[PDB]
């Protein structure tokens, strides 16, 4: 069986290249940021657009919703993070610390914290409800690309251009595995399954991979998108069919079975590299977002 | 940010 994903509405909007899309935990929205400095909310089923929440200063890599639907985190290349009440658009905490960029940032299973990855080589940990840096994990020695915690939120995973994936002690900060392959590409992003058994990370050699981190061993390999540049997004599909679904710097979606590792769908109509998708939480809809040539969200629905 | 950032 293959999915059937066709293009039911585009997103104009953003001024700039868009950074990252993010549906909702409660299905109701998705969350786009943007090099704009802006984070738009839209409706989930009909992309109506719903509002702009603003206040960074520079350029936006990467936003994340809380488990209920209430706050957004943003990570932004003006070193600060931000808290959002997505009702209100008010910011909540300016979070400083990191001495340059912030690329990615996660909340945990229960939204008490947010894991930060930096240009400056670092994993923060800070307190959602006092803004404050509670850990500084010298984590690796390049740019930190992602960072998630696992499902109950004792780990975290972060992964580097220093060509590591790390898996860190949530409590201690303790270092307690390493993973990397056979080659040392870049690691471009990176997450933990929802059933939280497995990493599912991509490497700046048009790879994706998913992990045993417990057993530290490759399972599946999943090929045939381009990625050498971008730190491109992936996602596991778990609505209808198990898919894992990327982004790609030839400005597709790629589909693959889970199991099976064979290609089940491109997505065509992106105009630029596809930096980043989402998989709603309820229906089998991707979104999906395109760089500065391009500047729109897509939104493509599937029966299966 | 992420939409110009190479390694
Ligand atoms: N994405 C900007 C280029 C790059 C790659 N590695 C880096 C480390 C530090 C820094 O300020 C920029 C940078």
């Amino acid at each position: 069986v293959k999915p059937n994903y066709a293009l039911k509405f585009t997103l104009a909007g953003h001024t700039k290249a868009v950074s990252s899309v993010k549906f909702s935990p409660n299905g109701e929205w998705l969350a786009s940021s943007s090099a704009d400095k802006l984070i738009k909310i839209w409706g989930a089923y009909d992309g109506k657009f719903e509002k702009t929440i603003s206040g960074h200063k520079l350029g936006i890599s990467d936003v994340a919703w809380s488990s209920d639907s209430n706050l957004l985190v943003s990570a932004s290349d003006d070193k600060t993070l931000k808290i959002w009440d997505v009702s209100s658009g008010k910011c909540l905490k300016t979070l400083k610390g990191h001495s340059n960029y912030v690329f990615c940032c996660n909340f945990n299973p229960q939204s008490n914290l947010i894991v930060s990855g930096s240009f400056d080589e670092s994993v923060r940990i800070w307190d959602v409800k006092t803004g404050k840096c509670l850990k500084t994990l010298p984590a690796h020695s390049d740019p930190v690309s992602a960072v998630h915690f696992n499902r109950d939120g004792s780990l975290i995973v972060s992964s580097s251009y220093d060509g590591l994936c790390r898996i860190w002690d949530t409590a201690s900060g303790q270092c307690l595995k390493t993973l990397i392959d056979d080659d040392n590409p870049p690691v471009s992003f990176v997450k933990f399954s929802p059933n939280g058994k497995y990493i599912l990370a991509a490497t700046l050699d048009n790879t994706l991979k998913l992990w045993d981190y417990s057993k530290g061993k490759c399972l599946k390999t999943y090929t045939g998108h381009k990625n050498e540049k971008y730190c491109i997004f992936a996602n596991f599909s778990v609505t209808g069919g198990k898919w894992i679904v990327s982004g790609s710097e030839d400005n597709l979606v790629y589909i693959w079975n889970l199991q099976t590792k064979e290609i089940v769908q491109k997505l065509q109509g992106h105009t630029d590299v596809v930096i980043s998708t989402a998989c709603h939480p309820t229906e089998n809809i991707i979104a999906s977002a395109a760089l500065e040539n391009d500047k729109t969200i897509k939104l493509w629905k599937s029966d299966c | 940010a992420r939409t110009k950032e190479t390694a």
